[PDB]
């Protein structure tokens, strides 16, 4: 083990570690011991839950979908009735995961993806139904389904995922680049022009994940959720950033509102407890 | 009965897994391989093997003509032809490199571009085959044209040339889709000189365009192609 | 590894190879990339 | 010294010399050869023609002209009708054997224009009639006369050569053992192709092995005059012709 | 690992890489370092993504059919009423697939199936019903049912599979010949006759797939979706070919529309970039 | 068939829990890891960087 | 208790398979095996003993 | 691995594996290399597809 | 590998055995392919 | 202990490493903390 506190007794000399300029920039270590007389104790401490990777390692939800067992409608395509439902994936979503994430500049893991669905019958639907849901994904530059039973859920070379409501799947994603870390931040545009967009929206193209009721239509409209969870594993990131305070507003974007609410909180006086 | 425990993902089902499973024909002896030529190992393989650009796909171009490029008489400084550098689709989105490469997200590493000249023994010219990375428009003319990288093509004796396109890029992977963030540059072909037909011959020559993969050519990502569809 | 003694049961393993693209880009004969004129 | 250009090629009792020749191809990288005694599964004794079989033949001369399509032809039937090599066919149960294939079309450095010779392994044809109706043996076994794209036939298969007979296109078709004609140089292709298949030795009559189409990429032309016409001449020879299984002559 | 690229500097020399001749049908290896001058630079990369067995075996939705659990009715077969439903295996039914395999002239590899089945009651059934599905592989020459409680169901010889709707069955399946490997295509007939049939139909005899609901009838009729996936394994494949381009008609042909849609895009000039 | 005995907590989602997973893209390369400036490994690196403290937040 | 994963084919029945399974009568012991002539070990044994054939089946 | 069939050619003799007597009982073992002159090939088999214990299990 | 004590628990082994069709097909005394009369 | 062969599949190991707050606390040019005076 190591010391937290060196026993240190009164000091009378010119070495004064208790005076410095943080004009320079630096934050110089300096311990109790240099302030005050001080008793020899251990840490008994290793750090180990203030980890990069125990911080953001464990699993957080990152998007809900609603998809659902209907009738076809032939006055509408099967993603404006939820029969299919595809999620561009973005961690920025629910916004807990976003900020823990952007604490830092650029991040590097391989992800791991919980996938859990929900059923519920809202309707006068006479028994329930363990519908079988079908996750797809579908990286950038692959075929969009257009149906609930297109051909492109025949997953030839997409990766895709089976499993029942109720039970889950999980799967590993290894770090998708292209570059050598996920950017958090962008500050710049995909190319050379006035009107192109600005951020990170720019580099998120990780591709989309589809979602499908499999089962065929029963004699009543069935409503699933899906909802997705990610956590991150081997985990690297680099240059550390301050942690926004102002409230999110979209995806991808660092805007806030026009007169937003200062998150310092105030008090009547410098001087009050 | 050793104790265990169930955790998520138990039963699902997915299409990119790896497990044994239990044989439904039980010492079964299959038939013996013999020697058959051509075996393949990896895509890559193929993907270095020249096949041709369909370049000329202009309006009204039909049947064959779509892999020839008409080069004629007294152009000179002229643009003979020019294309958008994409993988997964343009000009090249029919090429086996490109469809192969449709089934990849990403993709990294030099092309190559070929072109054979198909013009009678006794003609000649000179080309200027140039490649523009990604940061500017054009070119419009071929000032601009050389200042990218570029090839003089003199064709004579032999009848092709060859055109590495490097990796001119701050990313370590493309898309092979088309993104405007991640978009290859521009290809272009320049008449140095001009056409020279014997005297008194009027008349359009041509070459064949050709790609392929460099041997550092890499893929990343498999997905599915959006080249086929099924009612 | 093994839990079964079919080898169809067996896992997809597994072992990679080396390229040789040789087959499909240079079936020619007697010929190599010697700066030198292909067809003499 | 010796060019890459100028060639000689023996085999059997009969020679063929090129002046303008581009280097011969040995399709996949492999010669063709004898089957061995781990891949064979034929108990009976084969038979080996060699010369009496092996040798140069010659396929009937067709035009190269302004618009041709293209011609192509299937081997072995292409040969059925050649000599021994013919007789063998038929009165063997099976056989196997490699082809040397050699296309010829001469000019002069006043023309222009370029063919592409491919082979193409089990090049199951679509029919012209599309659907799903099958193209009729009498139109995959013509023999000599090979297909010309060129000619129209409502039961015959597709010929727009853009696709090359089976819906994929011809631009890609370079992936197979290939080599072009381009008057500009060569006067000539040579392509050698080994026995290959999924059976070590197979039906002479109710399959075919090979496709060998060359088609006119670029149409033929000339600096001056009125519209070009080349002969086109083809010339195969079996490599290692094995037989197996002999039986009566085969009628059909 | 291995250079991507190795430094060059300018060349002034007679060799010269950049001219050759494509009429010999070769394509001779260049690298970036013959046309310009370059930085030594690593692959970063094994290729292992692009592995035919890569390619070939991830898994695909193979086929379809449907069965129902349903009172037999004396006027129709089992099979027009689908009580049983037998499948012939071919894996060009579903086209990602079939091209996927296209590609390559002769392929070997053993198979790997995965059989799901979901149920749906469009009707007005009081209750859902795990019924069990029997699926059974009827080699050529086989007896092939006619009832759905035929005698043949008894899989004496015959290798059978039974596993419950929302469950999946999952088995291998080693590489069936007869010939040294699987012919994609087959410019050919069965026999020496004008009036044969054409192509790869003639080899295709990996016999067919029944499947039955085992389960009695119920006082409603439930209707069964079973989906068969196939995925290779110790894959192997021989002579390369270019994919096809048009839209496929029917499974076992290369047959094409009469006026098929150009694969290839156009543009208004050659010089538009 | 090794006999086995399903326990408490069987199919639970855990989402601290730590378990393999099966790859979703099988034989995947990802991209080379270049120096990049900044690494952190710990929380705790960063807690010891001075900030300013809002004091006068009357 | 150890974690583990169920795949597809978890509680199938395959009618090919071969597995353990425990006994259902526990210590039993079978009747001594005598010597019988005939011992059969392949299919093929058979296959090549001459049969009639019906070939006058007109 | 074994042979299927050993390479055999013409014969000319008084040994006669072509003629016997079925009244004997006997199904004495013959090959095509006593009916017919044969090439050398391996079975490339095990026979245990048709194993007494594959049939009946 | 084996999880029951009964013999009856295990698997199918797993062992082949050599073919001996002479049993059936030459149960005859005393006689050989010799290609000698059969009968004499 | 791994049963998945892609890096991608293994559990989220594992390594502690030590501490090096001097990226972010001491990124300046020559300097100690000796008692000395910051600016001399």
């Amino acid at each position: 083990q190591t010391l937290a506190s060196i026993k240190s007794d009164s000091k009378h000399t010119q070495k004064v570690p208790s005076l410095t300029a943080n004009e320079t920039g630096a934050t110089l270590p300096t311990t109790p011991s240099d302030s005050v007389e001080t008793r020899t104790t251990l840490m008994h401490y290793t750090g180990s839950e203030t980890t990069l990777e125990n911080f953001l390692g464990r699993a957080a939800c990152v998007h809900v979908v609603e998809i659902v067992n209907k009738r076809p409608t032939d006055t509408e395509e099967h993603r404006m009735q939820l029969l299919f439902n595809n999620w561009k994936i973005n961690l920025s979503s629910l916004v807990q995961l976003r900020r823990k994430l952007e604490m830092f500049t650029y991040v590097r893991f391989d992800s791991e993806y919980t996938i859990i669905a929900t059923s519920s019958q809202p309707n006068e639907a006479k028994f329930s139904s363990n519908l079988t849901i079908q996750a797809m994904f579908i990286p950038p530059g692959a075929p969009n389904p257009k149906k609930w039973d297109d051909y492109t859920w025949q997953s030839a070379t997409n990766p895709s995922v089976f499993f029942n409501v109720g039970k889950s799947a999980r799967f590993s994603v290894p770090y998708l680049g292209i570059a050598s870390a996920y950017n958090c931040f962008y500050d710049g545009y995909s190319h050379d022009n006035s009107t192109t967009p600005y951020g990170i929206n720019v580099l998120n193209h990780m591709g989309s994940m589809a979602f499908r009721v499999v089962n065929e239509h029963d004699n009543h409209t069935t409503h699933v959720k899906v909802r997705v969870y990610h956590r991150a594993k081997h985990i690297r990131a680099w240059v550390p950033r301050a942690p926004r305070a102002l409230e999110y507003l979209h995806i991808g974007r660092t805007n806030y509102k026009q007169s937003p609410q200062n998150p310092i909180k105030t008090r009547k006086t410098i001087s009050t407890y | 009965g050793l104790p265990t425990v169930l955790t998520p993902g138990s039963e699902q089902f997915l299409t990119t897994d790896d497990r044994q499973s239990p044989s439904a024909m039980p010492n079964y002896e299959p038939t013996p391989l013999i020697h058959i030529p051509g075996e393949v190992k990896n895509l890559l393989e193929i993907a270095q093997v020249d096949t041709l650009i369909p370049l000329n796909n202009t309006t009204n171009t039909t049947g064959l003509g779509m892999y020839r490029i008409p080069l004629v008489q007294n152009m000179q400084g002229e643009q003979v032809f020019g294309f958008r550098l994409y993988l997964g689709d343009g000009v090249l989105k029919t090429t086996l490199l490109g469809e192969l490469c449709q089934y990849f997200t990403h993709w990294a590493g030099s092309l190559r571009l070929s072109f054979m000249y198909t013009g009678p023994a006794l003609s000649s010219a000179k080309l200027l085959i140039a490649y523009t990375p990604p940061g500017a428009q054009g070119p419009t003319k071929r000032k601009e044209a050389m200042l990218g990288t570029h090839v003089v093509w003199d064709i004579g004796l032999q009848s092709t040339v060859v055109l590495n396109i490097p990796w001119t890029s701050g990313v370590q992977y493309r898309y092979t889709d088309p993104d405007t963030y991640t978009s290859a540059g521009f290809v272009s072909c320049w008449y140095q000189t001009s056409l020279v037909l014997p005297p008194q011959t009027q008349q359009t020559v041509y070459m064949l365009g050709f790609i392929s993969a460099c041997p550092d050519f890499k893929l990343r990502l498999m997905k599915d192609t959006q080249s086929i569809h099924q009612e | 590894i093994n839990y079964y003694k079919d080898a169809a049961s067996s896992s997809s393993a597994g072992q990679s190879f080396s390229m040789d693209p040789s087959k499909f880009t240079e079936p020619v004969k007697d010929i190599m990339l010697k700066g030198a004129p292909a067809l003499n | 010294g010796y060019s890459d250009r100028v060639e000689q090629i023996t085999l059997g009792n009969s020679t063929i010399t090129t002046q303008e020749a581009a280097n011969s191809i040995v399709a996949y990288g492999e010669w063709p050869s004898f089957l061995s005694d781990v891949d064979a599964s034929d108990v009976n004794k084969t038979t080996k023609p060699d010369t009496s079989a092996c040798r140069f033949y010659t396929l009937d001369s067709k035009m190269w002209t302004q618009g041709s399509k293209g011609w192509c032809w299937k081997l072995p039937d292409a040969l059925k009708d050649m000599g021994i090599f013919g007789q063998n066919m038929f009165f063997h149960s099976q056989g196997r054997t490699g082809y040397t294939i050699h296309v010829q079309c001469n000019a002069t450095k006043f023309h222009s224009g370029c063919l592409l010779v491919v082979v193409i392994p089990e090049h199951q044809l679509a029919s012209a009639e599309g659907g799903n109706v099958s193209v009729l043996y009498d139109k995959t076994h013509p023999g000599e006369k090979g297909i010309d794209l060129s000619e129209a036939d409502s039961t015959g298969p597709m010929k727009d050569p853009l696709y090359m007979m089976d819906g994929t296109l011809i631009g890609n078709s370079l992936i197979f053992p290939h080599q072009f004609i381009n008057l500009r140089t060569n006067n000539t292709a040579t392509i050698v192709v080994p026995y290959i298949n999924s059976v070590p030795m197979d039906s002479m009559t109710r399959h075919n092995n090979l496709s060998l189409m060359v088609i006119p990429i670029v149409d033929i032309t000339a600096t001056s005059g009125t519209t070009p016409s080349i002969p086109v001449t083809i010339t195969i020879a079996p490599m290692f012709l094995e037989l197996s299984g002999i039986r009566s002559k085969a009628v059909i």
